[PDB]
């Protein structure tokens, strides 16, 4: 009834089609970014679907300036669209004022793209969450997005699979300003809690950045290291 | 552990317990279903050459006792056999969902027409739908026609009826009985073989109703 | 091997098998049922013009029964050759989808009226339906016909009962039972030319209820 | 305080009380279930190989109420258990929407085999439906039983019937009201094993049908 | 003055008028449903462990009357109570238009599980739907009973009958009567736990099924 | 039926679909404002949804300019997308005339883009309340604004879950011209009286305006002596 | 079946969506005009939802120009944005010719806008009627206009809930040419008849215009003499 | 139900239009790539539907550009469609940037033609899966891709009917930098693995490339040696 | 259900609109083209729907150019359009480049724009197959085209009611390289293989064109020494 055009409210004031969307976003890996002393890191599990894939390709922490990155979860061509629509939009800031000085922005350019998507008929959502992390003038930032046009700041989250199980270990354990040292262990330890045991975590993606740095993304060996 | 039992319902009744069934119906089963068949026509033969007098009401045919005992027992295998595969369907039916029930169309499909084979077939209730017994005669067979013939058999003892008709009628009991068992072998054939196709074609969604990756998500 | 077991099916019930019946249906059934459509019609005039006495209670009129027994045998036929063209079709109802199935309908359509030949017409079941029994008389019309006269012999012999309308009922038994058959008769040959026409026009969708290439893939 | 209420409700039939059930049902209840199924079967064996007499009308086969008694006692407690299963249900059916019902439409569906379980399997009502008892035999078996019996006990006890058929009658009932209750017993299990998988693998939508936040408002 | 009359009705019964009847059956109600069950299942434990002859069919059993009698005054209540609610729904029931009919559906789905409650479980008319009668005993049980075991008393005092099997079925009669009373207090439970859920989820849309300004419009 | 399209009229002429996108707005935390002597102030409640959300961030009090604010409540992207298109038309106004007369002409404007929302086929209304609140040159205004693009101007008025709640204890309890002090107090008081006992108001937002000043925003400790 | 499209005719001929759209005019206040001696006045009544509200606000009574008003009945969203169109109409006119010589044809340019609202498929009517009262080159003017796009030219009527009443009370009671006073106390005794007694009249609006003057608009208490 | 638009999600946050698309590319005949030591090769099976049908015509491996190459599964007038698509893309990037640096963006733009079609209402998917292979400037380069978008980069992989066994087979068969000769026999071999024995392989297509030179087409001579 | 929509796919992956559309080409007249020695030559058969119409009219073989022809089958209004389509496209061929180097890219051109109603909805697809017959610098060429878009190169086929038929007759009786006159000879024979016997070939339509020359229709005496 209420159920199948993205223009339909329910009697509840709902937009179920949105919802439905959001579903998508469960099916995809876990990942999870966290604020640290002075910086923010990501962290992303993988799928890895054979061994006649080729590991040093399709990454799921994208950068999208030196000084901010992306993580998605959900429909795979959808989130590759919009990191490229992300992208586009940060340079079309540079370029009209030389420089990006608050990410809460560029996120609203991309939140309201695909809330846009949530109310012409025509076209459905992205089935697609972001986790936005990087430093700007007023700091280090982390912001969630989800297919609604929905935005979030966070200390630590989540997206894709595992999130609940990563959400709750977090609000158990995490605290501010750890060295990005043990903020990298924490964020193991807590991807590692939403498996399900017998199931081993492989190797991850990290990336991180630090106030006056850019972007650092970590290398298979140095990610052992933490394993 | 809830997999655990899932899991265990699955391990005892497998595909190769309801084809190992689907196996017996294509060879031993139509093949006594059809010995049965002449078993019968022969026995009416018998019957329609026979003049009927008290005589009659005195013994109950033996002939016509071991046709009936022997489909009865036919179609108490055939039953216990067609519940096997239906157990093998009903365990796997996935969860519920308003969406990928395009191999459950299927299941519920094939459970249909193992519902017509039991029900309308084999006869095998208490009672008759108000769609009738469409099927010739029934599991309890043996017993509709022993007390047909029982009420005839007192009419006809006792002073016993002196109704011309109804000693025909005592003959037409034990014609029709015979009739109705090689009617209802015709048709059990053909559900018989119905099911052997339905289920050969379709096997394999009614054992993994969906499949299918998350190809499109990471 | 499941292809060899359907193979086996289908090589051992085959179109021309149910073009077999079809022609004969054609030709000798729709005779013998017009036989019978006059032997019971001329039995009936035979009945109209005859007042009964309590001779009549004393004997069952051969020339009834001989008509009676004589539809029985046809309808015993018709039902086991309706049952070989739903063996031929029922065979080859192919894989269950939600797509294709355009001679899957024509399968459902032409299986729809051989169901009401042998159930509505034939009255072939133990039950009727909840619609009823459409048809003047069933397969077990010899039965029917003595029971009811039985009924009424018992009365009239015993001091036997003194009601006029009792011995005239006796008549219209007989009458009756002889209009009935006349009437099953013309209903029935109509449902059989139905048929023959029914499968004559959709007989290629009925065997291979799909074809065509996937042309538009390589 | 309506809250309260209906907590104490729920707190009373949680999850594990349906689960409790459940894992009954996976282990004793279907054991116990094949072995009425054996007693029942071995029973109609020694019935098979009797001649009957006017010994066998005067008195009750102890053997045979046994069967009966024992298969009643099950379906007690089997009823019993699913109207656990179906109170835990029917406790968290939600507040009446027109949306956000595709947990509400698990809880129906697994209440409907539920039903068929309790009313079409276990016969466990004064009437039947108008599709009739698909059902071998009822709960209350023991008494539909001693019942046909005593009807050809008294014939045969009294003069006495001479009937030769109602003689083996009187083992028909024997022999049927034993098969009904291994054919009953085959059904049972079928059944018994599909709530068990539709149990298993629905039981989170059936105990919270609807989740989820106001994450899109603020 | 017709608003008058409405109103009249409205502060007769009343939200609260309804709500007493709810929390009466969480307490009260629900208890007296469980000492019914284990008057009758103790009754049953005592007829189990006995041998009847002759002597019982002389006295009715006044223990199983007793548990008859007391099941049959909970029926009643619980019945006068349903129709309370029911009044409080009814008189409720809104102007009839093709719109604004969410609350209305909440108000005849709510309707329509107080009405399995009285005709369906509570047994409570003079005739059964073609559904049947899924409720294992009545309101009329004590009647159902006393004329069950008179039919039977009869027989067996008269030259009494001589059947083993009817001396055994007044003992049935006996044993199912009581079974019927533990089974009919289960479901009852059933049902009013899902009453009391369904009332205390939906109550402010069975009194207020529309409700809203015209902000919209000036 | 008549249901289920925007364009669609019921038999008693109405649009089911725009009452429902109504139903929407109260799932938001509920948000008052009221007029008091020379000024008018807002105050929000907030879904604290976690300890690992960023306080600091996504305001509830939005300002439009520096003499006007708003409060939503509804679908937030719905919202986030209206609170930019009334600071756009706000600024397009002062570029016109050098200033901003009168703020129920700014309302209005927001007001006729959620109109459009609710009669053209192939778009959906937007599930938003707001409320406006500044000083113009009549005076200190009051403005609400719904789905179906209705407006009033109140003295004192709430959007969200708690609106009845709220405006019944207003309609029992407010005084025009109050002082500052005391109209933030019976506010929080008012706020109060709309929760479920046992459950307790953390800290809201608050700003002011009174004539002649800027928008004032209460910082969490200035709140806090109000608790 | 043919209820439920703009563009659909029921077999009799009829647009059930237009009247539908009509029966929205039925929910709203009652108002009524009249031509008197040399002019023309108007009267609304006011639901006042609380004492919230701002009374100097959001008026039933709208200025077009100095020389023609209009009350409106129905959706308050879609009847805002008629007047608007009214507005931007009358004063294309003026620049065009210098003058607005005959409001019969700024009413038929709003009904025409109506109008075109029920043939074209994607859009509703405009659930509004309106009455528009003003002096022209002809003289004293009283019009109404529905969502059909319907026009009539009175000497008296009105839209509304109590339309009926009034309508009813005027074919009985209305004479031609009275003094303004005596017209404005028929016209206050016409909008009683339609309340239901024990109800009230409050205060209502009262504008009127005569040859050779502008409009006038009675203040609350010049209003409170007649009631 | 969720079944029958390209813009409609399940409840489970599915696009079961896309999925359809899906089996389409089953239909296709069987092709398959691999990276070899120093580059890639692609190898086609063809159903070949008479003998009245010109060989030398309508190949089912098709050059992109001279260091590019693309095998497809599918609807046959889809794939011929997105193959000039990917041709006329690739003439783009050489005429804006002198050269083609990296494969993977060729397949980006193909794979976000193909996404678009799964979003917009008005159209359906195309029904085609693609292998990409060339040399970039990165290395040897292999690639599929999905009705829906999807993009992986493998070492071998395959498309078409036989696809699942022939990947099986190469999960157990492939290793890296074989040489050339070798890699084409593993191929071969992995092909006759996936047809239905009884069933032989006529002769199959045959494209390789090595770093440094330019595509190279076997002819059916040189194929032959393999069979 | 999966049956009714041209942007529909079963869960089979099929678009059975175009499927249907298929069945539209099987009503059509049979006709065949096949390749001989340095040469290809066409045949069509015709309904003659009356002595009243007029035989050198509405011709079932279409010169697209001098070098290139066409015959068609299936809905005539949709074949007529294509055919001028084809010839437009051809002469657009040789303004730009001065000749039509391959006949394969006029037919693709054909069969795209055919393609193009097989996936935006509000189209039905064209109800035609067509064979193109021609000289190019690649040799004799021979393709047909079907509603699907879908393109084969062929050394002899048919299209049309008998198309089964001839293309039976054709597997068992076609050589390559036969001289014209024995070409044709095999062309009738085969043609007539596909009527009912009984039914009798009245005069068919016979073009043919060789390596250096231009297309040469026959006329009905020349066409009639092969009857």
């Amino acid at each position: 009834a209420y159920d199948r055009a993205i223009t339909v409210f329910s009697p509840d004031g709902r937009l179920f089609q949105v919802e439905y969307a959001r579903e998508a976003v469960k099916k995809g890996s876990t990942a999870l970014g966290m604020k640290f002393a002075n910086g923010v890191l990501l962290i992303s599990d993988k799928k890895v679907r054979s061994r006649l894939i080729e590991q040093n390709s399709i990454e799921k922490i994208q950068l999208i300036d030196d000084y901010v990155a992306a993580v998605t979860s959900g429909l795979v061509a959808d989130a590759r669209v919009l990191v490229d629509f992300a992208r586009i939009s940060a340079q079309q800031e540079k370029v009209t004022y030389g420089s990006l000085v608050n990410i809460e922005n560029l996120v609203k350019r991309v939140a309201d793209q695909m809330q846009q998507y949530t109310q012409y008929g025509g076209v459905r959502p992205y089935g697609v969450s972001l986790i936005f992390a990087g430093i700007d003038q007023i700091g280090p930032r982390l912001f969630d997005c989800d297919p609604a046009g929905t935005i979030n700041e966070y200390k630590a989250t989540a997206i894709g699979s595992g999130k609940d199980a990563v959400v709750s270990f977090l609000e158990r354990e995490y605290k501010e300003n750890l060295p990005e040292k043990e903020a990298v262990t924490l964020g193991i330890k807590a991807l590692k809690s939403s498996l399900e045991e017998g199931e081993e975590l492989k190797a991850p993606e990290i990336a991180s950045i630090t106030v006056g740095n850019k972007y650092r993304i970590y290398d298979q060996e140095e990610v052992k290291k933490f394993l | 552990k809830r997999a655990a039992l899932i899991q265990n319902l699955r391990d005892s009744y497998t595909e190769t317990s309801s084809f190992a069934v689907i196996e017996e119906w294509a060879a031993g089963t139509l093949q006594e279903i059809e010995g049965i068949a002449k078993a019968a026509a022969e026995a009416h033969g018998v019957i329609r050459n026979s003049t009927y007098g008290r005589a009659q009401a005195e013994k109950s045919p033996e002939q016509l006792l071991g046709v009936l005992q022997r489909y009865q027992d036919l179609c108490h295998n055939v039953y216990c056999q067609a519940e096997t595969i239906r157990t093998v369907i009903a365990i796997r039916i996935p969860e519920h969902k308003e969406e990928d029930n395009l191999g459950v169309a299927v299941q519920h499909a094939v459970l249909k027409i193992i519902d017509e084979l039991e029900i309308k077939t084999l006869g095998s209730g208490e009672k008759s739908g108000s769609g009738g017994a469409p099927t010739p005669i029934g599991m309890y067979a043996l017993r509709e026609y022993l007390s047909a013939r029982s009420t005839v058999e007192d009419k006809l003892l006792g002073g016993g009826s002196q109704s011309p008709s109804l000693l025909l009628e005592l003959r037409q009991i034990d014609a029709d009985f015979m009739l109705k068992v090689e009617l209802a072998t015709t048709h059990l054939s053909t559900m018989v073989r119905a099911v052997i196709n339905a289920y050969l074609l379709n096997w394999k969604k009614l054992i993994q109703p969906r499949t299918g990756t998350d190809h499109m998500f990471s």
